[PDB]
């Protein structure tokens, strides 16, 4: 037992910033951010990539979170400028550039997402683009 | 604002840095690059009683630093003592660190972590671990390579620090991002330079 140092913080209306949107798509995958600082590709996260369109505003974004700890690792809005190009023929993963906000600070990271199977990638591709068709 | 000083100590090679740099980037550093006498990065965890920030003093391991790692210790509020489990030596030294800690800042919550439990050829067997029992320290198997339990350490501490035995980590407010329009040359170029990337084989 250790006496607490900081005064007890009241509970919270545990948000989630989710809602007000609906899952236009949601599959788990692994995320990668490029380094440039070197040239190696880095593991950014593992969990569910979602595609949410606001109920009101109608603004579709791509929110990814990490399992276990649950932390955003993708947050940008899908744009018509973004083009999910394959990657070394890897029909299970794609790469696109995005002014992501996963850290709550805008950073123009080049990304890569890889899926367990191709069907899953294909579906992601479709739904992703279908979300641009709007 | 809720913040705590966390000093991560332990024989180099044990993964202390790889641990923290994963909770920070979600990246896994395969290569060894010794920490030159402490490095500090902050870690944030969103809980039911609000979010908390962990100021992590990722210290060095090579004894060549034995001196300075006392100032790193001043006013620390909790620490994670870590050892390799794949290198019994590390475990052997454990009791040493526990001392250095209780030297400058007595009591204080401390978690003992046996990292790398992802590797098959385990050497520091489960029943081998005992110090945590004799020293009354929360212990957990970790694996910065498989994220295995990698949150339990902080969670355990959080609770101790705050006072809510039931405090719990819970997702993370997915706040609204920034607005960036205009395609012109803008997105047209973003394309070219992107070639440089996808031309770099993907990890795994
Ligand atoms: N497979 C596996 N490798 C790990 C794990 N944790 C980290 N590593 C490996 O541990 C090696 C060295 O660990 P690192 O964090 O760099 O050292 P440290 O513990 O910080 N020592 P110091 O900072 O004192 O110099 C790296 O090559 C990294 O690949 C783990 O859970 N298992
Ligand atoms: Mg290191």
């Amino acid at each position: 037992h250790f006496e607490p140092v900081v005064p007890l913080p009241d509970k919270i209306e545990v948000k989630t910033g989710e809602e007000d949107e609906e899952e236009f798509f949601c599959n788990r995958a692994k995320l990668f951010r490029f380094d440039v600082e070197s040239k190696e590709w880095k593991e950014r996260g593992i969990g569910n990539v979602k595609i949410l369109r606001h109920k009101t505003s109608g603004k579709i974004r791509l929110l990814m979170r990490r399992e276990q700890v649950l932390k955003i690792c993708a947050n940008h809005y899908i744009s018509p400028d973004m083009k999910l190009t394959p990657n070394a023929g890897s029909d299970r993963s794609f790469v696109w550039h995005a002014l992501d906000y996963a850290d709550e600070l805008p950073k123009p990271e080049q990304l890569a997402i890889r899926f367990k199977t191709p069907e899953e990638a294909a579906l992601f591709k479709c739904k992703f683009e279908e979300a641009q068709s709007i | 604002q809720v913040q705590f000083k966390l000093v991560l100590v332990g024989d180099g090679g044990t993964g202390k840095t790889t641990f923290v740099k994963r909770h920070l980037t979600g990246e896994f550093e395969k290569k060894y690059v010794a920490t030159l006498g402490v490095e500090v990065h902050p870690l944030v965890f969103h809980t039911n009683r609000g979010p908390i920030k962990f100021n992590v003093w990722d210290t060095a391991g090579q004894e060549k630093f034995g001196g300075l790692r006392d100032g790193y210790y001043i006013q620390a509020q909790c620490a994670i003592i870590m050892f390799d489990v794949t290198s019994r030596v590390t475990y052997k030294n454990v009791p040493n660190w526990h001392r250095d800690l209780v030297r400058v800042c007595e009591n204080i919550p401390i978690v003992l972590c046996g990292n790398k439990v992802d590797i098959k050829d385990r050497k520091v067997k489960a029943k081998s671990i005992v110090f945590h029992r004799k020293k009354n320290l929360q212990y957990y198997d970790i694996s910065a390579k498989s994220n295995y339990n990698f949150e339990k350490p902080f969670l355990w501490l959080a609770r101790k620090l705050i006072g809510d035995p039931n405090l719990e980590f819970v997702a993370m407010p997915a706040l609204a991002p920034p607005e960036v329009v205009m395609d012109p040359a803008l997105a047209a170029q973003y394309e070219h330079d992107l070639e440089v990337a996808q031309t770099t084989a993907l990890p795994d």
